[PDB]
């Protein structure tokens, strides 16, 4: 009559690797698209994600040159290794390296697997070697970090950054693309004006979907709780 | 010129239509670079005899 | 700099980069720095802002709190086009520059330059308040039209809102006011166009 | 020709679709154009300039 | 028929004249009057002879 | 009206009349999302008949 | 500065620089040639008794002042006449409508008019000529972008103004691609194209990251793979703004028309922070820094790392050569290179005698003249080039500058020499597969004597022979060319009078977009930039995709 | 640092315009989270918050929906209107129906309403419409209803009246997002919200509910 419905989320179509879309049933009249766009900006905006930062290619001196006996140009490497997804699962950051011989395409498979990163999708092409006697090696450093982070702010005090031969990537701690949610009707029996707030996201593969609407709640209604107690002045 | 260019601009021009509707651009521009550089010769003379 | 708008400033306010901002106040900075007691000459207050300290960013917000800086555009044809502003800090390298006063500059934002100067001395600092600042110039010399009229978006969007369809949502209803008027289309009740007696005051 | 490309892909052939706010969720009335224009970049860099 | 660098990516035409010449070498200009200036002509009509 | 207020009222409440006259022209047209498509051209049909 | 009725098919009536000279610095159309004398001429195709032959004339201005020319858009009956009965033509300066027997020519193309640069707007006709000509003058200064995409509405001539410039790299003879590296591409060529003295493997070396007159990253990227079989005149690696062959002056973008919140008040734009995220419009520039050490009449400015009254925090950058490292993440005042000045007669004023002799410090007859970065500017140094006067004694980075030129030229020399071998050697085998075969007997005997193999009398028998010689032939070429090379490295330098060392540095700044920054379409509709926005602010439709 | 960290905001700083109308400029907000926070607020307290207020009113001789009562310069629609802003405060009682009998000579204010126990007219100076120096009476069986949010009468047989329904507190209100700024980090949010209510709550204990409205819908997620 006054209370309220409270939502709570149902079922988690995993319809994708990177695609999902997550149900909230119950919710009252209204709040669907006040919870909705407010689940959108937060979504989009912070989520915690384990974009790389530092490559360093071993004969490599600095981004604009080319490497002899590989296809891409270093640079074109690095935009390569910016949109390379990948999980951290025990820590904040990591070294990952990449050793690879011989013609062939690369993909992010032949990066050396540790236990507690979990390479998404090993598809991803990175470079493309294009000799018999050809090889390169370079330690992806990966870290745990949210939103875009440029590498111009990322230089604060050199951070004893001595080696020259050590490229920074920009980066994108962000693993989603789009978030776009939907109201309809919620076919609860003894009501009739409900709604169902659909919330369609799609990652890049690293963050759950579970995990980002409940860090997404998390983190609203933790800004929310310098109301709920006012402190006046 | 005797036969305008009866086309609107959600229609579309011909190369002929364009190319009559050229000088009417040429002579509006030319006419702006001219203007100015008089119009700044008459407020010197304005502002020193005032 | 360049020029962009920047809507939300009041009228007397525009856009200062801190690259700017720091390079103009130079020598207000070094009589603020000596006087906090955090460089003792002048040999030390001039490193202090040459590296950018945290603490030289604070000394800037003091010493261009109430100073206005004088705008102006390159083909200056009448008094209006050198305005005072008291400026407003950006995180940039272009000048924010409210809409209402492009009329008078006759400046448009697709790639106008406006050069910025500063007035030193205690009377010129008046002198930029009382008769150049932007609020004081609101009706042109040539004639007694007002110059700061809305130009281009600002008035489609008043036309826009000002209008009344033959048959919109609510129409017919009665309203105990112009705040149930805002209640009732920001709650999406009523649209911006419907013919509804209200009580005015 | 236009309107039969769109009409090949599910987009509506007006080239008019409904965008919503980004800070609130409201729908825009009036539905607006997106499209994919080819924008360019000059160098009139504003770091060339100030 | 199509080259193998326009089965690459072959980019659809609205164009409804059929087109009867090619568009021309674009610098015939700059590269026609040097060849005629720098040349060993044999009488004298161009260039250096 | 930026005049009438001028007149009537003074300086001070109409150099705060057009900062709001600005920032509500501004948020109704972001709200009116008043776009231009190529169907807001409307060719007359009598067009072809007079020429 | 006025157009002409003469102009249509000479001059582009839209391309001309507005300001002071306007209709001065007037642009070629597409298709005018130029005469014998040197008018303009332009061709026709003519119209015979009723249909319109190909016999492409070009006319020149008072030749074309006498006829009856028809326009483009006449609709042909696939046969050559015209569909209609009368056809609308131009006579003498003005039009008309005359009779479809009346007329005597027709125009070739639709293009004919305008200019290479105007030939670029999609929906030229739409326009009005003067959003028109800014379109077409803001089109030429589009800098080339980190990875240039496409027009996903073009023109057609994409490709001819791509390929009909000289910024890409188009293969001469069709063939086989036998390798390709980042910086070159070796191309295997095709039999029947291939010419029967050499042994064809064209070897297309690309640019890469040298700096344009303005200052942008002109670099050459390989577009094809290994192994792809390319032909005559297809494009190999594309230069900068291009995309497979295809001119990519900009990026295109999900874009929409709506006042936002008086962010895009008058001209101004809104971008999606996305678009930086993506790094779009992160174009390249690379400045070129200059050190000369001249002969001054107190001394030689000399060129070392020991600088005074500068600290170590400056000098680590340096070598011990003076010059800095090459990769070295340069930014705001730091020293590139460290050039001491010699001076006299100091005579100092006694404040700065009592801060030397309060501090113990020594004063310095040398005078500090270093080349530092200037203000602002933060790249990378990617290239350092010391030229010396001969008789100056070159430091340890010239001479390790000059040992790594010499390698290189040592290594292009021997590359050529090698590859063309394995091309020589190949054919060698072609030759060795017919008439006298030895399927296993070449395979024995090594490379010596594969060019020396008995065959039968035929003019492959003295093709062994001739690519014997062609392969000895290379053998002297390859060390006279080696000498000449190494002479002409390690010679002295032609530089001005007083001058003995000049530093050139190359910074490479990868410059990112922010509010202040011009952007434009193609028809005049620019605009500086003025709030990157969020992803999250920046409107979406029903879908989820932020506009 | 660490990814679980943020800006919250510290000075939350009501001022108000002396009973009313408070203006709670809050600060610093990461950057957006401005532009959130005030559009959940403003659609919580705009659109469903509970309260309760006037929904029909039948008058003792009009049956009409627009006609004349005699002895009122103001007509039935203009006291309507007037029994729209009728600001009530209920308690426990869900449905409490009013009388309003009065025959007199000037106004008739919300002083001369009947009285219970549980029905609180916080406006007693609210004046409804204006009788003549007369024996003309008027009375009306008003309803008050508690409510949730806005109900208009064109969503709803005696003949009685029906009023719009306002059972949420609030009148008016705006956040307004301008850019606060820390010492190092740059863009941030200052989150403004200006909210006058109707008087029969304070906009401290209004922005309270809507505090508790939204963290008590997201009960379920949270940890
Ligand atoms: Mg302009």
């Amino acid at each position: 009559v006054t209370e309220f419905l409270k939502p709570r989320l149902v079922d988690i179509e995993q319809v994708s690797s990177t695609h999902a879309k997550v149900t909230l049933e119950p919710l009252e009249r209204g709040f669907g698209h006040t919870l909705g766009n407010a689940l959108r900006r937060i979504l989009l905006s912070s989520m915690p994600g384990c974009a790389v930062t530092e490559v360093e290619i071993d004969g490599v001196l600095h981004e604009y040159s080319t490497k002899e006996g590989v296809q891409e140009d270093i640079l074109e490497i690095l935009l390569n290794l910016k949109g390379l997804a990948v999980r951290v699962q025990g820590k904040d950051e990591v070294i990952l390296t990449l050793n690879k011989s011989g013609i062939g395409p690369v993909t992010a498979a032949d990066i050396t697997h540790d236990g507690d990163v979990e390479i998404v999708k090993p598809q991803h092409v990175i470079c493309h070697l294009t000799d018999e006697n050809a090889s390169i090696s370079m330690r992806i450093k990966v870290q745990r970090g949210r939103g875009y982070v440029p590498a111009s702010t990322r230089i604060h005090s050199e951070e004893d950054e001595r080696p020259i031969g050590r490229l920074l990537v920009d980066a994108c701690y962000s693993p989603v693309e789009r978030i776009a949610y939907n109201v309809e009707a919620a076919r609860v029996e003894q009501r009739t004006d409900l709604d169902k707030l659909v919330i369609e996201m799609e990652t890049n593969g690293t963050i759950d979907p579970e995990e980002a609407i409940r860090r997404a709640a998390t983190i609203l209604a933790e800004q929310l709780e310098a109301f709920v107690d006012l402190e006046v002045l | 010129i005797e036969t305008p260019i009866t086309a609107n601009f959600r229609e579309g021009l011909n190369v002929l239509q364009y190319f009559i509707s050229t000088h009417g651009a040429r002579k509006g521009l030319a006419d702006t670079a001219l203007k100015t550089a008089n119009s700044g010769y008459l407020t010197r003379r304005l502002v020193d005899v005032a | 700099s360049v020029i962009t708008v920047g809507p939300y400033l009041r009228l007397h306010q525009c856009g200062l980069p801190k690259k700017m901002a720091l390079e103009l106040f130079k020598p207000f900075i070094y009589g603020k720095l000596e006087l906090r007691g955090l460089a003792t000459t002048i040999k030390a207050a001039k490193k202090m802002v040459e590296r950018e300290e945290a603490v030289v960013w604070d000394i800037l917000d003091e010493v261009i709190r109430e100073h206005p800086v004088l705008l102006n555009r390159a083909p200056t044809l009448h008094r209006l086009g050198i305005q005072a502003f008291e400026p407003v800090l950006i995180e940039g390298k272009a000048i924010q520059l409210h809409p209402l006063v492009c009329a008078a500059y006759n400046a448009d934002f697709d790639g106008d330059q406006m050069a910025v100067h500063v007035p030193l001395t205690l009377e010129a600092q008046l002198e930029a308040r009382a008769l150049m600042m932007s609020t004081n110039n609101i009706l042109s010399p040539a004639n007694g039209e007002p110059i700061i009229v809305p130009s281009q978006d600002v008035v489609l969007g008043l036309y826009y809102m000002t209008r009344d369809c033959v048959n919109a949502k609510g129409e017919g209803m009665v309203l105990t006011g112009p705040k149930e008027a805002e209640r009732l289309y920001r709650s999406g009740l009523a649209s911006l166009h419907a013919r509804v007696k209200v009580r005015i005051t | 020709e236009i309107k039969e490309l769109l009409k090949l892909g599910d987009l509506p052939t007006s080239g008019q679709i409904r965008l919503y706010d980004g800070r609130t969720g409201e729908q825009f009335e009036r539905p607006v154009t997106v499209g994919y224009m080819y924008m360019l970049k000059l160098n009139h860099l504003v770091d060339d300039k100030m | 028929v199509y080259s193998y660098t326009e089965k690459k990516r072959i980019r659809k035409d609205f164009g409804k004249r059929p087109q009867v010449l090619d568009v021309p070498y674009l610098l015939s200009i700059q590269l026609d009057s040097f060849q005629k200036f720098i040349e060993q002509d044999p009488e004298g009509q161009y260039g250096l002879e | 009206m930026l005049n009438t207020c001028y007149r009537i009222l003074g300086l001070k409440p109409t150099v705060i009349f057009a900062d709001q006259i600005m920032y509500t022209g501004f948020a109704y047209a972001a709200r009116s999302g008043a776009s231009v498509g190529i169907d807001d051209m409307v060719i007359p049909e009598k067009k072809h008949e007079i020429i | 500065r006025d157009v002409h009725p003469t102009h249509y098919g000479r001059v582009c009536p839209i391309e001309t620089p507005e300001g002071p000279n306007i209709g001065l610095i007037n642009s070629l159309s597409v298709y005018a040639q130029t005469n014998e004398y040197g008018f303009l001429e332009t061709p026709y195709r003519k119209v015979t008794d009723g249909v319109v032959t190909d016999e492409i004339h070009y006319l020149s201005a008072i030749e074309e002042g006498n006829y009856v020319i028809a326009q483009a858009n006449s609709n042909l009956d696939e046969e050559g006449h015209f569909v209609e009965d009368l056809v609308t033509c131009r006579s003498k300066g003005e039009s008309s409508l005359f009779s479809r027997d009346q007329v005597d020519y027709m125009d070739v193309s639709t293009q004919q008019v305008v200019s290479v640069g105007a030939s670029l707007i999609p929906f030229l006709e739409h326009d009005d000529a003067n959003r028109a000509l800014m379109g077409a003058n803001m089109q030429r200064q589009a800098v080339p972008t980190l990875r240039a995409d496409k027009p996903l509405v073009g023109t057609g001539m994409e490709r001819a103004v791509a390929v009909d410039s000289g910024v890409t790299a188009v293969a001469k003879r069709g063939g086989v691609v036998q390798y390709v590296d980042a910086s070159r591409i070796v191309i295997k060529v095709n039999e029947d194209e291939m010419y029967p003295g050499e042994a064809g493997i064209d070897i297309y070396n690309l640019t890469k990251y040298t700096r344009s007159n303005q200052n942008t990253c002109i670099n050459q990227m390989p577009c094809v793979s290994l192994g792809e079989p390319v032909e005559r005149g297809d494009v190999l690696a594309d230069g900068p703004s291009t995309d497979l062959g295809e001119l990519a002056l900009g990026q295109n973008m999900r874009v929409a028309f709506m006042p936002w919140n008086g962010y895009n008040f008058e001209d101004s734009i809104l971008v999606s922070e996305r678009v930086v995220q993506e790094d779009r419009f992160t174009t390249i520039h690379i400045q070129e820094l200059a050190c000369v050490s001249r002969d001054t009449k107190l001394g030689p400015e000399e060129i070392t790392a020991d600088i005074p009254n500068v600290g170590e925090a400056a000098l680590s950058k340096l070598d011990e050569s003076g010059i800095v490292y090459i990769g070295a993440e340069v930014t705001g005042g730091d020293i590139l290179v460290g050039k001491v000045t010699p001076k006299g007669e100091t005579q100092l004023t006694p404040e700065e005698k009592l801060l030397r002799a309060i501090f113990g410090e020594k004063a310095s007859d040398v005078k500090d003249s270093s080349l530092r970065v200037p203000n602002g500017v933060s790249g990378t140094v990617i290239d350092v080039q010391v030229f010396t006067r001969d008789g100056v004694e070159k430091d340890k980075r010239a001479l390790e500058i000059e040992e790594m030129q010499l390698k290189q030229a040592k290594k292009d020399l021997s590359e050529e020499l090698q590859i063309l071998e394995a091309g020589l050697f190949s054919r060698i085998r072609a030759v060795l597969v017919a008439g006298g075969v030895e399927a296993e007997k070449l395979d024995k005997l090594p490379r010596d004597r594969w060019l020396e193999l008995g065959l039968t009398d035929e003019e492959k028998q003295n093709q062994l022979e001739q690519l014997a010689e062609q392969y000895d032939e290379l053998k002297h070429e390859f060390e006279k060319k080696l000498e000449a090379k190494r002479r002409k490295i390690t010679q002295g330098d032609d530089l001005a009078p007083g001058v003995l060392k000049i530093v050139k540095v190359y910074l490479a700044v990868k410059r990112r977009i922010q509010p202040g920054d011009k952007m434009a379409g193609r028809h005049g509709n620019k605009g500086v930039i003025s709030k990157i926005n969020p992803i999250e602010d920046m409107p979406y439709d029903e879908n989820g995709t932020p506009v």
